[PDB]
RNA sequence: ACGAGACUCUGGCAUGCUAACUAGUUACGCGACCGGUCGGCGUAACUUCUUAGAGGGACAAGUGGCGUU
């Protein structure tokens, strides 16, 4: 999790599921940022990946759903427009001068 | 102008109460050369409520689920209606339904009481609106409860509907149904 | 079942609120000042949010909206706060002062002045109303 | 000064005077855009029945028109739309000729010059490319023309060599010539942006603003700034006019004009009766359209209802 | 000759093919006047007829609508005669003549031309049918 | 911080072993 | 059983278990002295004028 | 912050597809008959149905009533 909070991601959760101790098996997850569960923007926008682990007491299951940021191969940079999401560019707002006269050159 | 030939006209329909105008639509554009035309009034906000007297005749007849597969068997009916009424009286169909069913129908009709009841009824001043609507209903149940399943030639039986409808004549069921109905109205009186 | 959702409003709000000049009735208007400073990335969106704002205008004319905050507005309420009347409200030519009051302002060393003016007070002395 | 009086009501049109560049045409036939997704027309009969009757629906188009322009002969002309088609309207048939694609990005209109030769409109989709009827680019204007967005670029039918300015949304405005091909000065340190605006033909005076309804008139002949004066509210319109020195700005309920003897408000001179297309907002107005000799004036509103100024005195 | 209004309803495939004669519109190889349902006709004869003759004599239009259904070419003639009256008069007579002839064929029809997208609609999982599902639970 | 004896007593806070782990804890 | 051009200035909602009865209070046209509420099932919008047929019996409760 | 909504696919809506031998077709070369078998070479403008195949907008530049407006 500290990793992928490192990698850029806005969001990442996973899971580990089946025995950690003892004979019952736990499903303990952490989960940290955003993560969206619905919608048509889970398949673009989440990652995710089931992997097993063999073990002494049996398999465990591991997984792992990542959110991407908005703009291809992991933020760049705004590019051509392929708007995806909602977004609130706030730019440089005009500055006055304070002198009364006007520049000189 | 247009009218029906060169032998009827449809420009004989004044009743002058100046309460049709609220809901029985024909203030401004509402009219029509054509007695049906697709309406797609489903679609819109509830704008269905400004319905004429010709569609409720087209639209609340059917049996059940019986008739539909075809709205060309609707306009049939309305078309043979125009002129199989306008051959039982000579002159404009719908003028003459309406002079027939206003004389009766429904003076006080099924309503209930209060915010629940069904052991009684109450004798509600009918609306103009409704009680024209209800009243081509009845005639229109009650056309397909004598012309169908009817035990006589069925090319009279408009007129026994008309005199079911209107005169009264023991015959058909849902008048004596509606009997019942007038004798709770009465005896809210 | 038209309620709008809050990123609806939000972003009409923060629309209205920040480019007023621009907008006025319409929504390709809208759709500009989107897609140069905030990008929306829908269309069902877009037509929302022109709707919200065609009735925040529609609001907005009649008085200022709670949620929103225009230089315009601002302008001329800031003008009605720093409004000074021509003749003070306070600088009355005569007061009208009840007895106890008066002997009072006898006991500041104020009683001298000439622009007080001693006022019969209440005849009864009943003022609480009745228990019940 | 003048005293006028309204004749005539208006009753057949739901078009406005959204953006007409200045041209001299006959006062019979005139033509304009609306956000109908159609193209009107200005035929006159001075009569109550019809105010204006338009005299062919140029069909073929299926988005609003934001500039369309008929050249004083009726088989020259220029449009626009919101995607930015370029066609070819006929006024005999009101059929489409022709296709190109005309505006890169929806601009308020087409530029304009002394020479009308140079065909290029304001896009921001930085991605400059040169327009031409016979569909072959000489060369490309890519550069020291359109630093920033281009608002509108104003007729230049003065009696000197020709000087033209492009005017923009970003505070700037530029002068061009064909014989100087080069960037003199650049303006900047408005308060607000930009909307829309005019110019002078002759390059002497430059009017900007917007953001507030106040025209700073810069001075191109050095490139320095000559002053600002106070014109209307926040519009699209704040037009110096070429043929009248007066000001004339739609604000609030009333067309304001300022004449040269105080600079003040004088005279009203309306006689039109209220609207429930009235009832909300005060009407703005987006552009003006003056007659070639003096005389006519063609103002549009928010209010659905175009207004005119007409010498007839009946 | 090109007005390019067409006339479609419902899923019918129609053509309006335009080029100056009398208006006829040929179903099934029966003409106008003489019509396949043979039920609906004086629905459709009424509002032409009446007025005139020769009032479709201005431009001919092949009107070979392949419609099956009673409801699918019964009012299709007729929204091809509305439509194909309505444009010839728009682009080659006037904008006065425009004005009335549309007053009277709104007059004939005030707002019922186009539609929102619908038709039947699908079945689910579970049940026989779009809104039905199996044994019920009383 | 150990997290093996967390981990065992976040399993199972009333275990068999609840109490070992908790006590392990303190300290 | 009164016939007149009843001006309804008063119509309030509908109420009860199935819906369609609407409390239509029902005032006469110029009389300005007696009004009547009454259910009835069926659309009578805000501002018709109803057809008096019956001035009693007033919607019933309980 | 997650869910809901937004989102995606889908449905009796388009006179631009500088669009098509499967679908008719402005001026060719077929042609009885009161500008057509040029869809029986193939119209380079097509397009109207068909391709629901690719690019679009229009519930508020609305009205009345109820509601703390």
């Amino acid at each position: 999790l500290r990793f992928i909070m490192e990698s850029g991601a806005k969001g990442c959760e996973v899971v580990v599921s089946g025995k950690l101790r003892g004979q019952r098996a736990k499903s303990m997850k952490f989960v940290d940022g955003l993560m969206i569960h619905s919608g048509d923007p889970v398949n673009y926008y989440v990652d995710t990946a089931v992997r097993h682990v063999l073990l002494r007491q049996g398999v465990l299951g591991i997984k792992v759903k990542i959110m991407l940021p908005w703009d291809p191969t992991g933020k760049i940079g705004p590019k051509k427009p392929l708007p995806d999401h909602v977004s609130i560019v706030e730019p440089k707002d005009e500055i006055l001068p304070t002198t009364p006269i006007s520049e000189q050159k | 102008d247009i009218k029906l030939f060169g032998k009827w006209s449809t420009d004989d329909v004044q009743i002058n109460d100046i309460s049709l105008q609220d809901y029985i639509a024909v203030k401004e554009k509402y009219a029509k050369y054509l007695p049906h035309s697709a309406g797609r009034y489903a679609a819109k906000r509830f704008r269905k409520a400004q319905c004429p007297i010709v569609e409720r005749l087209t639209n609340s007849m059917m049996m059940h689920g019986r008739n539909n597969g075809k709205k060309l068997m609707t306009v049939r009916i309305v078309k043979h209606a125009f002129e199989i009424i306008h051959l039982l009286t000579g002159e404009n169909p719908l003028q003459v339904l309406v002079n027939a069913i206003i004389n009766s129908g429904p003076r006080e009709d099924s309503t209930r009481i209060g915010r629940a009841g069904t052991v009684r009824r109450q004798a509600v001043d009918v609306s103009p609106l409704r009680r024209v609507n209800q009243a081509i209903w009845l005639l229109c149940t009650g056309a397909r409860e004598a012309a169908f399943r009817n035990i006589k030639t069925i090319a009279e039986c408009l007129a026994d509907e008309l005199i079911n409808a209107a005169k009264g004549s023991s015959n058909s069921y849902a008048i004596k149904k509606k009997d019942e109905l007038e004798r709770v109205a009465k005896s809210n009186r | 079942g038209r309620v709008r959702t809050k990123t609806v409003k939000k972003a009409a709000r923060v629309i209205i609120e920040k480019y007023y000049t621009r907008l006025g009735n319409d929504f390709h208007t809208n759709k500009r000042v989107c897609e140069e400073i905030a990008i929306i990335p829908s269309k069902k969106l877009r037509n929302k949010i022109a709707g919200y704002v065609t009735h925040l205008m529609k609001r907005i004319q009649r008085g200022p909206v709670r949620g929103i905050s225009i230089k315009l507005q601002e302008e001329e309420r800031e003008r009605r706060d720093n409004y000074v009347p021509e003749v003070s409200a306070l600088d009355q030519e005569i007061i009208e002062v009840d007895p106890d009051t008066k002997e009072m302002l006898k006991l500041l060393d104020f009683g001298s002045l000439s622009n007080l003016q001693v006022t019969q007070p209440t005849v009864g002395m009943n003022f609480k109303t009745p228990r019940g | 000064t003048e005293q006028m009086t309204l004749r005539g009501t208006l009753k057949g049109h739901n078009g406005w005077v959204t953006q007409i560049a200045t041209t001299p045409q006959f006062p019979d036939m005139i033509l304009s855009a609306s956000r109908d997704k159609t193209i009107i027309m200005w035929k006159l009969t001075r009569d109550e029945t019809n105010y204006g009757i338009p005299q062919r629906a140029l069909r073929g188009h299926s988005h609003f028109v934001s500039d369309v322009v008929i050249s004083s002969d009726g088989q020259f002309a220029l449009s626009g739309s919101w995607d930015g088609t370029l066609r070819l309207w006929d006024l005999t048939t009101g059929t489409t000729t022709r296709r190109f694609v005309g505006h890169t990005k929806d601009v308020l209109s087409v530029a304009f010059s002394s020479d009308n030769r140079q065909i290029v409109s304001g896009s921001r989709d930085k991605t400059i490319k040169l327009w031409n009827t016979l569909g072959v680019c000489k060369y490309t204007v890519q550069d020291e023309s359109h630093s920033e967005w281009v608002s509108c670029v104003r007729f230049s039918p003065n009696s000197s060599n020709p000087i033209i300015v492009s005017c923009g949304w970003d505070k700037l405005v530029k002068v061009w010539n064909l014989a100087n091909c080069k960037l003199k000065t650049n303006h900047i340190g408005h308060t607000g942006y930009l909307n829309t605006v005019t110019v002078s033909p002759d390059g002497s005076l430059c009017a900007s603003g917007g953001k507030d309804g106040q025209a700073m008139l810069w001075d191109l002949n050095e490139g320095k700034h000559l002053y600002t004066l106070d014109g209307g509210d926040i519009i699209n319109a704040l037009c110096f006019s070429p043929n009248r020195y007066w000001l004339c700005a739609a604000t609030g309920p009333s067309i304001k004009i300022w004449d040269l003897e105080g600079k003040i408000i004088v005279d009203e001179l309306k006689q039109e009766v209220i609207s429930t297309s009235s009832k909300a907002e005060p009407p703005q107005c987006t552009s003006l359209a003056w007659s070639a000799d003096g005389q006519t004036l063609f103002a549009g509103y928010t209010d659905n209802l175009v207004r005119v100024w007409q010498v007839t005195i009946g | 000759q090109s007005v390019q209004v067409f006339g479609r309803k419902k899923t019918a495939t129609a053509v309006a093919h335009c080029k100056r004669g009398n208006g006829l519109i040929k179903v099934n190889g029966r003409p106008l006047e003489m019509i396949e349902p043979r039920t609906l006709q004086y629905k459709l004869l009424e509002p032409v007829l009446l007025l005139g003759k020769e009032r479709f004599a201005g431009v001919d239009i092949r009107v070979r609508v392949k419609g099956g259904g009673h409801v699918a070419q019964i009012y299709a003639i007729r929204q091809s005669i509305s439509k194909a009256l309505v444009a010839y008069y728009q682009k080659y007579v006037d904008e006065a003549s425009k004005k009335e002839i549309k007053d009277i064929l709104i007059q004939y029809d005030r707002t019922l031309l186009v539609a929102d997208p619908r038709r039947c609609e699908s079945k689910k999982f579970g049940g026989p049918g779009a809104r039905a599902r199996y044994q019920k639970s009383y | 911080f150990p997290y093996e004896v967390s981990d065992a007593l976040q399993d199972d806070p009333k275990g068999k072993y609840s109490k070992k782990l908790l006590n392990k804890l303190v300290g | 059983q009164p016939i007149k051009l009843a001006r309804v200035t008063k119509v309030l909602g509908r109420t009860g278990s199935q819906g369609q009865c609407t409390q239509v209070r029902v005032e006469f046209m110029d009389d300005t002295s007696r009004s009547i509420i009454r259910n009835v099932k069926g659309p009578v919008r805000e501002g018709d004028v109803l057809t008096l047929l019956e001035s009693e019996r007033e919607a019933r409760r309980l």
